């Protein structure tokens, strides 16, 4: 089909924000142990919000991307309005960098009464810095959108991959609403900030990542649509099983009763149960293939994606995931260990497995790639990979000696943070190093379009 | 094992839990008042928080462990810098100093913020410490 | 509350060693420099050195590399200091304080507290009990509104003396002065003026102790003759 | 290393009054001096750092400025409390170094000495040594020179003085000189004599005895 083709900007937008994301990483890691670099110019912060929210918002633009190029060739026909899918483009786009900037030109608290915060304050939390009127206008986007993509199901084929993708769709457009929910009361805001973050990462998200793996294998494999599917519904069934009470594993010593300690600590002991079997899924299915595909590259970020998900989010959270441990590791480089794996390992993994398939042939060069350009893919996915556990490890060693300087011992005996932080130091440096290497594959990857 | 039967666990077991989840929300929700001593939540904590909000304190700091990891735990700030009486008093301090200028330490920010402000902050982080917080954090530094 | 605690006055002799401490609490000891200053009487302060106990590393003035060793013991909060092959140029008061920033990378910073000082007094001399001799006024010369009395204490080592009038009844209009090195050995006196209404009708007495050789002796003071 | 020279060595003045104090650096020390606050019987005390940083707790009536070579601290309007000791300190390189301190004193009316002279005690006689004693007491401002004459000629040796600090009651100095002699030294002569000299009197105030009566 040929609405299948305004899924080109979205994914070139993504990895050109992707760019930008590594970009102040990299700023972050040096201000780690260079302290004052770039200050007061960009402080820290500001180069966090444009880190943290240039992953959300690239992450977004790969989905709208994934939808808009597999809805079609599910459903079996055009795409309801190729039209809409370019002005919600622009609109996305402009948004994205018109907030990004408002980040780096204005301090934040001048950017709060520039947009009129105090008439409905929902900025300076966590991954919801946003002005309202963004906040708001990310909102419109999602409608049109669901709006575009939701039509096309209606009017077409019913599939299983585009039910369990429309259902992600709506319920993280849905999820998104909390972050117009700013309690006056601390832990209130907390207990509802989750919705937003647990219920799309550990819920809703695993859907629409299940979905773009399950229609890749079934594009990939040539093994029948029945079982992937069937597959499929186990997947996210026991994503929910597990994440829904699981949220609870962010409810120990946020002010909420100490049943979430038992509830949070055994649904979420459970969670990384999804993700082994997504490794099954992607490795049985691709060794019960029926046939031989042009594009190795793919192949490789499929079940990359599925390993890199499991230990990140499977290994990682569990490790941490349980009370009497959380206990000590809450709020620690082991939690920045955690987060940089599972997010990408899970999501940033998928999105570059979709664009891995769908590019060639959106570009009219057919399934695969020339065998030049498919070995510079392979290379920039083994030197992002690698350099991920890396990153992990040195913040996951940083976060140990952390727990242990800071968490264990005593008052007296207890080192403060800002000493605890200088010791951790050549984890840090290491942690920079490896981030390095991390862009160089990102580049490698890159260059192989 | 087929399909079906896949859809309905999945189907079954969301509702179920979705319900389970919401019943607990709801007991939660009616604990909230005690345990996080909303008598206290004055008018200054309140503004507090939209002091705390409107310079993304959370962009560098955790508060109750949530947060940054590139500065303090300022949950319990106030036991690490002159306790109850003299807290407010370090704060109005602590905030026009700012930055300290060490070479090569991490820097804060001058925020510019008014003495209202900084008291309504200090009122903000004085109540959040008494939070029950089930014992979090393991002791004084956070 | 952080407070510094450090040890007391410690006497020796020529090219031998001393080590003195500092107890520390109220705070994280592992996550602060301590530091350590020489104060010799009217000569300004002196850095020697700092240690880090959150790792033990040391760092020392080139003046003092010779001199002077830092340690700490984690589990006491406890940081030392030794000082090695006296001189009569190491005789001062020595400070311990800790830095007023946090972490490693501080170590050329300011001081927030401070101990109170251990005195080190490099001496060759000897315990020794001090003679004490009543100053009555010029004889017969009796004149003025009030009379001036004083007390001559000589030839004692070591520091303190301890003196008073009238077991200390007598103690508004005195002078007592600080003491100097003649030779090895230290002298002082002091003065007490007094209406001549008091005295020599009302009996005027110096007490003088000295800790270091167990002496306290009184000095009647007599009109001469 | 980078010296300190801190001015004036001594300052007198008055409560409720403003002073001002210099501290100079040998290089560029960029903005970080620091002082402090000594006093007898209390641990020192850091008032300001990086040039112009009060310490929490500090008074308001404290202030500091300066960057490069030379600073200065300010103290808007004296209280009892602020006549004290104060050094400066450059906390911009190793190795730290300090000024020598400016003292600061309570300025109070010129009052005269009063002095008294005495021979030696026979106590001391009878054991060979001879010390006879001037107490110089009450005295303001400072400054004072005191000269002994034995049968009308000056004697420099052998003399040991001693000074009280400035008086925290009534704000006076007082001093005290000893010429101690062999009893056979002192026996050759027959008139011992003491003399002051202070801003309060173009003329010395002069007390002996003669070794008779
Ligand atoms: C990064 C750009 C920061 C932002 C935004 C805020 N703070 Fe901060 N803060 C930061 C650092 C690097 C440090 C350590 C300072 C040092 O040199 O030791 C701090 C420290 C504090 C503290 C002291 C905590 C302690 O344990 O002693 C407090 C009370 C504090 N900061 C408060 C605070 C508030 C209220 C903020 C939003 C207005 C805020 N900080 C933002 C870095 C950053
Ligand atoms: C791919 C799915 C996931 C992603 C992207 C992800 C990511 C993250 C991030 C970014 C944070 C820090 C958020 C914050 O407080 O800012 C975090 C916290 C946490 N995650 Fe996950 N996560 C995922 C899955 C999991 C799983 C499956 C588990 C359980 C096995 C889990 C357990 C935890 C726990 C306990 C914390 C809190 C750590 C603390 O208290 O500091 N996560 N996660
Ligand atoms: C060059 C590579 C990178 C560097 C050097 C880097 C660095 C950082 C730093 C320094 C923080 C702030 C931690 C703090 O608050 O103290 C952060 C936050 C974050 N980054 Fe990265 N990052 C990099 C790449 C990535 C990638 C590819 C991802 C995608 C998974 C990612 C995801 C995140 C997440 C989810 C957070 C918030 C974590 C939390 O609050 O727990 N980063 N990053
Ligand atoms: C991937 C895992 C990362 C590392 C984090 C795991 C560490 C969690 C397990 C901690 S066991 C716990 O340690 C605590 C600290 O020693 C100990 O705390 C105890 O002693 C304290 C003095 O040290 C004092 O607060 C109390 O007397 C007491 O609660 C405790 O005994 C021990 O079980
Ligand atoms: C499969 C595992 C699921 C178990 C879930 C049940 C969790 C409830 C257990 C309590 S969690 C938390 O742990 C802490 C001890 O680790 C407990 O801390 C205790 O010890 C500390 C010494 O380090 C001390 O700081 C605290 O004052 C003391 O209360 C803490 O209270 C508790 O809430
Ligand atoms: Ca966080
Ligand atoms: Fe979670």
């Amino acid at each position: 089909f040929a609405s299948q083709a305004v899924a080109k900007p979205y994914f070139v937008f993504a990895l050109i924000l992707f760019v930008g994301q590594i970009l102040f990483g990299l700023i972050m890691g040096l201000q780690y142990v260079v302290g004052d670099f770039l200050f007061p110019a960009i402080p820290f912060n500001v180069a966090r919000m444009v880190h943290t929210n240039l992953l959300i918002v690239w992450l977004l633009f790969g989905f709208m991307g994934a939808a808009y190029y597999l809805v079609p060739e599910e459903s079996d026909c055009e795409l309801y309005s190729p039209k809409l899918a370019w002005i919600l483009f622009w609109v996305f786009a402009a948004a994205g960098v018109l907030t990004i900037l408002g980040y780096l030109l204005v301090p934040y608290a001048g950017l709060a009464r520039l947009t009129g915060n105090e008439l409905w304050p929902t900025m300076g939390r966590e991954f919801l810095e946003q002005p309202t009127i963004s906040k708001a206008g990310i909102v419109i986007v999602a409608l049109g959108f669901l709006f575009n993509v939701g039509m096309t199901v209606l009017r077409g084929r019913k599939t299983a991959i585009s039910m369990v993708l429309m259902t992600g769709l709506i319920g993280l457009a849905l999820l998104f609403l909390f972050s117009f929910y700013n309690p006056e009361n601390l832990t209130r805001d907390k207990f509802y900030w989750w919705w937003v973050v647990h219920l799309w990462v550990e819920g809703v998200w695993e859907l629409i990542m299940g979905a773009i793996l399950a229609f890749v294998l079934v594009k990939i494999t040539g093994v029948d649509r029945e079982v992937i599917e069937k597959w499929l519904y186990v997947i996210i069934a026991m994503a929910l099983i597990s994440g829904i009470i699981g949220t609870g594993h962010h409810y120990f010593w946020i002010g909420v009763p100490g049943y979430w300690l038992w509830l949070g600590s055994v649904f979420s002991a459970l969670e990384p149960l999804p993700f082994f079997a997504m490794v099954l899924f992607a490795f049985n299915t691709i060794n019960r293939r029926r046939r031989d595909y042009p594009n190795r590259a793919v192949a490789l970020w499929a079940m990359g994606t599925t390993v890199m998900a499991f230990l990140g989010a499977g290994v990682w959270g569990f490790m941490h995931t349980l009370a009497p441990v959380n206990y000590y590791t809450h709020g620690t480089q082991l939690t920045a260990a955690h987060g940089h794996m599972a997010f990408y390992g899970a999501y940033a993994m998928i999105v570059m497995t979709i664009i891995s398939y769908a590019m060639p042939r959106l570009r009219g060069i057919g399934e695969a790639m020339d065998n030049r350009s498919q070995v510079l893919e392979m290379w920039g996915f083994w030197l992002m990979t690698v350099a991920m556990v890396f990153i992990t490890l040195f913040l996951s060693a940083a976060g140990v000696l952390q727990v242990w300087l800071q968490r264990m011992p005593a008052d007296g005996a207890a080192m403060t943070f800002m000493a605890t932080q200088d010791q951790l130091a050549i984890f840090y440096w290491l942690r920079e190093g490896a981030g390095v290497v991390f862009l160089i594959g990102l580049v490698a990857y890159l260059l192989s379009f | 094992f087929t399909k079906g039967m896949a859809r309905n666990i999945y189907f079954g077991g969301s509702v179920f839990f979705i319900l389970l989840f919401l019943a607990l929300t709801y007991h939660t929700e009616k604990t909230l008042p005690e345990r996080t001593n909303e008598a206290a939540m004055s008018a200054a904590v309140v503004r507090g928080k939209l002091v705390w909000e409107q310079n993304n304190c959370v962009g560098c700091h955790t508060l109750l462990g949530e947060g940054a990891y590139f500065a303090p735990e300022l949950g319990n700030v106030v036991g690490r810098r002159g306790g109850e009486e003299g807290f407010n008093t370090f704060l109005q301090a602590w905030m026009k100093i700012q930055p300290l200028n060490v070479p090569g330490r991490r820097a804060m920010p001058q925020f510019h913020l008014s003495e209202g402000q900084v008291d309504d902050l200090a009122e903000f982080l004085k109540w959040s410490s008494k939070i029950d917080t089930n014992q979090w954090p393991p002791n004084k530094e956070g | 509350e952080v407070q510094l605690q450090q040890s007391g006055t410690v006497l020796a002799r020529p090219g031998a060693s001393v080590k003195m401490s500092c107890k520390a609490s109220g705070y994280s000891f592992t996550s602060y420099w301590m530091h350590w200053v020489k104060q010799r009487p009217g000569q300004g302060l002196e850095w020697i050195g700092a240690v880090y106990p959150g790792n033990s590393d040391t760092s020392y003035n080139q003046k003092f590399k010779g001199k002077a060793k830092l340690t700490a013991v984690t589990s006491a909060s406890t940081a030392y200091m030794e000082l090695s092959s006296l001189t009569n140029e190491d005789s001062a008061v020595y400070y311990c304080s800790r830095s007023s920033l946090d972490g490693y990378y501080v170590k050329n910073w300011c001081f927030d507290v401070w101990g109170q000082g251990t005195t080190v007094t490099v001496s060759s001399a000897k315990t020794t009990a001090p003679s004490v001799y009543p100053l009555a006024p010029v004889c017969g010369d009796t004149t003025g509104s009030s009379v001036t009395l004083g007390c001559l204490v000589k030839g004692y080592f070591p520091e303190p003396v301890t003196l008073t009038w009238n077991s200390g009844s007598l103690s508004s209009g005195v002078h007592t002065f600080p003491a100097v090195l003649q030779s090895d050995l230290y002298t002082l006196s002091s003065s007490v003026t007094v209406t001549s209404s008091t005295r020599p009708s009302q009996s005027i007495t110096c007490n003088v102790a000295h800790p270091a050789s167990s002496t306290k002796v009184d000095k009647k003071i007599e009109p001469r003759g | 290393d980078i010296q300190m020279t801190q001015s004036p060595p001594y300052l007198a003045a008055s409560p409720g009054e403003t002073i001002t104090i210099n501290c100079r650096a040998s290089k560029s020390i960029r903005k970080y001096l620091a002082w402090y606050q000594e006093k007898p019987g209390k641990t020192n005390k850091l008032l300001i750092y990086s040039g112009s940083t009060l310490q929490f707790g500090i008074p308001s009536r404290f202030s500091g400025s300066g960057s490069g070579t030379e600073f200065t601290l300010t103290i808007s309007s004296l209280e009892p409390e602020d006549f004290a000791m104060y050094y400066c300190q450059q906390h911009n390189e190793y190795p730290l170094t300090f000024g020598a301190g400016t003292k600061l004193e309570l300025k109070r009316a010129d009052a005269a000495p009063t002095v008294s002279i005495f021979p030696p005690s026979s106590e001391q006689l009878t054991s060979g040594g001879a010390s006879v004693v001037c107490f110089l007491n009450n005295f303001y401002p400072k400054d004072i020179n005191v000269k002994w004459k034995i049968d009308g000629s000056e004697r420099q040796n052998g003399v040991l003085n001693s000074w009280t600090d400035q008086d925290s009651k009534d704000s006076t100095y007082s001093m005290s000189s000893t010429l101690t002699l062999t009893k056979d030294e002192y026996e050759r002569h027959n008139s011992y004599t003491c003399e002051a000299t202070h801003k309060t009197s173009t003329s010395p105030i002069v007390k002996s005895f003669n070794r008779n009566e």
